[PDB]
């Protein structure tokens, strides 16, 4: 197989997400995390990452920290192969000025990365790790915030994140 | 030593159809004209842009693909990315095509071999998460991982 | 008791309305904020398809 069906579907998902599929793209991040995954476990430690994500996107120590407790979710102490390429997937080299646009198109679900919490509701601290994920200035967080609480209770709802997405795309797009 | 065949490299691995041993073949020239001429290195990477350059800057009539790659070639970053690719790709195929199998790369394997062994023993047992030699040797490790990659 | 009765609901009533008149100013402003955006959507549309034709 081809580095297994499953990873396959998720290439041909991303190519049909993407304009440029790349060369070996994962290929090289099995590479890079089985550079980093010593014991050859399947799992990596929180140095390891940390080391990795110095070494490749010069990220700081606790931004290093938010993003490796977000991003296992499994809370085991430990990121699985599986994690570190959908995180690699997720950066996609993001000083580029197209992986902004990237990143707003996101996933296939696209709600589930920025709400932490999991109840289909994104408060203030999940709006303060994507902005320290991605780079925004904070007048502009809040103002984002403001437009998208059309209730007024500080809770963004998936129907309405996809709206926010799919309005802020067609403003990229024009 | 790429190790690798000479079938494999020298392929055509251009999408614009263009022969991978023409274009090394002219390079080679070029190169060795330069060297003739005691050419800078700076001139010599601008002669090798251009060349690359018009190797895809062929009749726009004859396919897109020869138009989106001279637009790909006037950028700076994409551009430089591509003639790197270039230049590996071209100096493996060169190599393999003499002789480039010998010895080194058996003790380079077996090297990588060990330290991956070690890597795999200092991970897989870890009594102190205090200790100080085995996160220096995990930290080691993750350097030269990284300088690798 | 009387005297705090009267004034406790004098100020409620008089501070409903104002309340309900700032948020009415608030919403009539996000109202044409939308509109303000769903007409340069529109005139986004409409110039990409004029110059689509004439393109």
């Amino acid at each position: 197989m081809k580095l297994t069906p499953g990873c396959f579907l998720w290439y041909l998902y991303m190519d049909k997400i993407y304009c440029l599929l790349s060369l070996r793209n994962v290929k090289a991040l099995m590479v890079y995390f089985h550079l980093l995954d010593v014991h050859h476990r399947n799992t990596l430690n929180d140095v390891l990452f940390f080391h990795f994500l110095q070494h490749v996107t010069n990220l700081n120590k606790s931004q290093i920290g938010m993003i490796f407790d977000l991003l296992d979710w499994t809370a085991v102490g430990e990121i699985g192969f599986d994690q570190f390429y959908v995180l690699i997937c997720i950066l996609l080299a993001h000083q580029d000025h197209l992986e902004d646009h990237f990143m707003y198109r996101h996933s296939r679900p696209v709600f589930e990365l920025l709400d932490l919490d999991g109840e289909m509701n994104i408060g203030a601290a999940n709006f303060q790790n994507y902005r320290f994920l991605f780079n925004i200035k904070k007048q502009e967080l809040r103002d984002l915030f403001h437009d998208f609480d059309i209730t007024g209770d500080r809770l963004l709802n998936y129907k309405e994140f996809k709206l926010y997405t799919i309005f802020c795309t067609d403003k990229s797009i024009d | 030593t790429a190790n690798v065949s000479v079938s494999d490299v020298c392929e055509d691995f251009d999408e614009e159809g263009k022969s991978v041993r023409n274009r090394i073949r002219k390079y080679s020239q070029t190169i060795s004209i330069r060297d003739s001429l005691n050419l800078e290195p700076e001139e010599i990477q601008q002669q090798a842009r251009r060349e690359l350059e018009l190797c895809h800057g062929r009749s726009l009539e004859h396919g897109e693909d020869h138009e989106e790659s001279e637009t790909s070639l006037a950028s700076s970053t994409s551009e430089s990315l591509i003639f790197s690719l270039w230049k590996p790709h071209r100096t493996y195929w060169t190599e393999q095509q003499n002789r480039l199998p010998l010895p080194l790369m058996e003790l380079m394997e077996t090297e990588v071999l060990d330290i991956l062994k070690k890597a795999l023993i200092t991970y897989r047992s870890t009594i102190g998460r205090n200790h100080f030699m085995t996160k220096e040797l995990q930290g080691y490790i993750e350097g030269i991982r990284k300088r690798r990659n | 008791n009387m005297f705090v009765g009267v004034m406790i609901m004098h100020t409620e009533d008089s501070m409903k309305k104002f309340e309900r008149d700032l948020t009415l100013e608030r919403n009539l402003a996000i109202m044409e904020e939308k509109q303000i955006i769903l007409k340069r959507q529109q005139e986004e549309v409409n110039r990409l398809m004029n110059t689509q034709k004439s393109g």
